[PDB]
């Protein structure tokens, strides 16, 4: 109760006066692309003066504008530079040049959860529960700051050297006290009220946790199809079928997170997050030990040293181009 | 099986956002 009060004060100070222009491109050697997303490319870089490795997200200003992501991109950087939590990636530097915006994060070397999940097939329930508990604590923190995260999925979750989760990609995160309306996210993870254009709040993050727990434990998402339109029809019907190997406790939790009725969805009731923390599926979870990272992780990725990228897929490399003319200067003044 | 239907589907790779 008291910890979140202190956490809000550091957050508000940085929210009100964000850091800006804390490095420059020529301070880094660019090594290898770690991932591409819908919007940017993330590269492994080495900082020359310290020798440290970092993950640098590069956003092309003209592409951000074309995809109508200006405000979302400003949200992303303003929020990421203000938060501090054990399971959130740390933003170390940010800067911009004539063509691009740059966010330099701690490098999380264990790879995406996505890659390990697809390769292994599915996680056993104790393994899924270990990861789920970290997301519960992370959403408790974020929501206490009036933040909605809006893009939970294995592709945006990284495994660190100790086997714990790091949440990355604040591209759709938003600080909002009331309802919001933007249609954004990933089809498989969209809550019904987003699809139905009803206005929505932080409860969409708890729906998405339900989807993530299902996908972790089953190996496939609860609603899938070849085309997003058919995914949406399945989501709004709310009919979910469970694998035969799911425990009764897991099915009960998921029925309460994948609740189409906002007034019944766990996370959104009078007891808030405690309905989730107190559920029987989490009865063996020591929430404090998870927060303090004192629990031994069920899976520890292999690393042969700093700069090792073997837990990431290979991507085609592209040159970073910087124009002699400043692009979109006024739009990104505050970045 | 549901697994077989998923693996044969077009959405087993990394998923992009909608906007
Ligand atoms: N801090 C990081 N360390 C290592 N890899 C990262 C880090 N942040 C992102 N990545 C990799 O880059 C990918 C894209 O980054 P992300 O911020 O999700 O961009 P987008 O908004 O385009 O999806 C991620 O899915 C992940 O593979
Ligand atoms: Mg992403
Ligand atoms: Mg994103």
């Amino acid at each position: 109760k008291e910890f979140l009060a202190k956490a809000k004060e550091d957050f508000l100070k940085k929210w009100e006066t964000p850091s800006q222009n804390t490095a420059q491109l020529d301070q880094f050697d660019r090594i290898k692309t770690l991932g591409t997303g819908s919007f940017g490319r993330v590269m492994l870089v080495k900082h020359k003066e310290s020798g440290n490795h970092y993950a640098m997200k590069i956003l092309d200003k003209q592409k951000v504008v074309k995809l109508k992501q200006i405000e979302h991109t400003l949200n992303e950087k303003r929020i990421l530079q203000a938060v501090n939590f054990p399971f959130l990636v740390k933003l170390e530097f940010s800067f911009k040049d004539n063509s691009n915006l740059y966010m330099v994060m701690e490098y999380v070397a264990g790879g995406e959860m996505f890659s390990h999940l697809r390769r292994i097939g599915r996680f056993s329930e104790p393994h899924a529960r270990f990861y789920a508990a970290q997301i519960v604590l992370t959403f408790e923190y974020l929501h206490s700051l009036d933040l909605i995260y809006r893009d939970l999925k294995p592709e945006n979750l990284l495994i660190d050297q100790q086997g714990y989760i790091q949440v990355t990609d604040f591209g759709f995160a938003k600080r909002v006290k009331g309802r919001t309306w933007t249609l954004c996210g990933t089809p498989e993870y969209l809550a019904p009220e987003i699809i139905l254009s009803k206005g929505y709040n932080k409860a969409v993050d708890w729906w998405a946790l339900g989807v993530l727990i299902y996908e972790m434990a089953a190996g496939y998402p609860p609603f899938f199809a070849d085309q997003p339109i058919q995914i949406y029809e399945k989501i709004v019907s709310g009919k979910v079928r469970f694998p035969s190997h799911f425990s009764s406790d897991l099915k009960d939790l998921l029925r309460n997170l994948l609740q189409v009725d906002l007034t019944k969805r766990f996370g959104n009731l009078k007891n808030g997050v405690n309905d989730i923390k107190n559920h029987k599926w989490f009865a063996t979870t020591d929430w404090i030990a998870i927060y303090q990272r004192k629990v031994e992780a069920p899976f520890i990725p292999k690393f042969k040293g700093p700069g090792d990228t073997s837990n990431f897929d290979d991507y085609e490399e592209e040159e970073i181009r910087v124009s002699i003319n400043e692009k979109c200067g006024k739009e990104f003044t505050e970045f | 099986t549901t697994y077989a239907d998923f693996i044969a589907s077009g959405r087993t790779g990394r998923r992009n956002a909608i906007h």
